[PDB]
């Protein structure tokens, strides 16, 4: 119980943070380098 | 002749191939059927 | 390993050496494990055989043992016609 | 009767085995792509 | 490969999953980064 304003000001710092970064970064992680004339993602051996 | 006997249409799709793999080859022999370098004829079957 | 003079000729389009006879190996199979060693040591006898038959009748083409541990020996020898890596392509051949 | 025991799993490897073991067979085991060339060609060996 | 006389040479990986699109890497005896070899290595391992 006694957790309730620190839950509140959780909930409501995660909702701020949450709509600044749907403002700043909509759409843009949308493009990789895929191989020319292919779909096939290129990477080298241990990259994500 | 000299070049490999063909089954079914061929369909290669460039969009799902690496540019440097080496995608296999075939070991499949050169078998071409009598029936099937010439015209068939009802008298041909017999001889064959 | 031994370094081949490599004359070339005619009934096989490429260069060939009739003094020793080849080995070919698949390409992740490793050549200096115990089994491979002893199928490269008792097959030293048969070069003599190759070049007997050879020697009787000169029209030839490729005379081949394939063991059933992957290694092949024919004759004449010929240098391969894919290496591992000195092409972009590798070498998926397997006697067996 | 060759059985052959495909893939990766924590299952019951035991019938298959008796099966290839009982009628004249082998038993196989494929765990990854690099090794179906060696074990799909090794059956000839019990068939000489 | 289960033992440090059987990892030599090189060996295949394919890339996706497809047995048609492979590579040729030399294989290798590597010995895992935090292991238990001593009590130092233990002890480092246990603290990570």
């Amino acid at each position: 119980l006694p957790l309730f304003h620190i839950a509140l000001l959780v909930l409501f710092m995660v909702i701020i943070y949450a709509i600044i970064g749907l403002e700043l970064f909509k759409g843009k992680m949308h493009k990789t380098c895929y191989y020319i004339g292919t779909d096939i993602v290129a990477t080298v051996e241990n990259e994500k | 002749q000299p070049k490999p006997i063909g089954v079914g249409i061929p369909t290669i799709n460039l969009r799902k191939r690496r540019p440097n793999v080496q995608n296999p080859k075939s070991q499949e022999p050169v078998t071409l059927d009598f029936l099937d370098a010439e015209l068939e004829n009802d008298i041909k079957v017999e001889i064959r | 390993r031994i370094k081949p003079v490599f004359i070339d000729d005619a009934n096989f389009r490429r260069q060939v050496s009739y003094q020793h006879a080849a080995v070919h190996i698949p390409t992740d199979i490793y050549e200096g494990s115990t089994i491979v060693l002893n199928e490269l040591n008792w097959t030293s006898a048969l070069d003599d055989v190759f070049k007997k038959n050879r020697e009787e009748d000169p029209s030839l083409l490729w005379q081949v043992f394939g063991s059933a541990t992957g290694l092949a020996r024919y004759y004449p020898a010929s240098p391969w016609v894919d290496n591992s890596r000195t092409p972009n392509k590798i070498d998926l051949y397997d006697v067996r | 009767v060759f059985t052959f025991s495909v893939g990766q799993h924590n299952y019951d490897r035991g019938p298959i085995q008796w099966m290839a073991c009982e009628n004249k067979g082998y038993y196989y085991e494929i765990p990854s792509i690099g090794a179906i060339r060696i074990n799909t060609q090794e059956y000839l060996d019990v068939l000489g | 490969k289960m033992t440090e006389e059987e990892c030599r040479g090189y060996y295949y990986v394919y890339k996706d999953g497809d047995p048609t699109q492979m590579e040729l890497r030399p294989r290798q005896w590597i010995h895992n980064d935090f292991h238990f070899d001593n009590v130092l290595s233990a002890m480092m391992s246990l603290f990570t």
